[PDB]
C-alpha cells in the first residue's frame, strides 16, 4: 500500500471508452413519396417584406 | 522460556502492525545513510567435543 501510495501520486485517469463501429440512429429516416404539386409564386411571402 | 518470550514478542508485534498506517509513513533517505542494514544471526557452533560438553556420566567412568 505505500508503494502504490508513492507512485499513485505520478499518475492520473487515462480516459479510455469502448463502443460499436456503428451507431444507427434511434429513428431511421422516412421514405418520403413523391407528390406533384405546381409552382407556386406565394411561398415566399411570409418571409422579410413580402407582396402580395 | 523461549517460547513464552516468543509468543508475548508475537503478541505485541500483532498490535504494532495493527497501529501501521499507509496514509502517514513517511521515508527518508537518512535509512541508506545514517543507519545500519538488517543483520540476520550467524552464529556457527564448533568445538562440539570440548571436556566441558562432555556429558556427566562419562564424566563419572572418567
Amino acid at each position: 500500500k505505500v508503494a502504490r501510495r508513492e507512485i499513485g501520486i505520478l499518475t492520473t485517469n487515462k480516459n479510455t471508452s469502448r463502443t460499436h463501429k456503428i451507431i444507427a440512429p434511434a429513428n431511421l429516416e422516412r421514405p418520403v413519396r413523391y407528390i406533384r404539386k405546381p409552382i407556386d409564386y406565394t411561398i415566399l411571402d411570409d418571409i422579410g417584406h413580402g407582396v402580395k | 522460556f523461549r517460547v513464552n518470550s516468543l509468543q508475548e514478542r508475537v503478541d505485541r508485534l500483532s498490535v504494532s502492525v495493527t497501529q501501521l498506517d499507509p496514509k502517514e509513513e513517511e521515508l527518508s533517505l537518512q535509512d541508506i545513510t545514517m543507519r545500519k542494514a538488517f543483520r540476520s544471526s550467524t552464529i556457527q557452533d564448533q568445538q562440539l567435543f570440548d571436556r566441558k560438553t562432555l556429558p556427566i556420566p562419562l564424566q563419572e567412568t572418567y
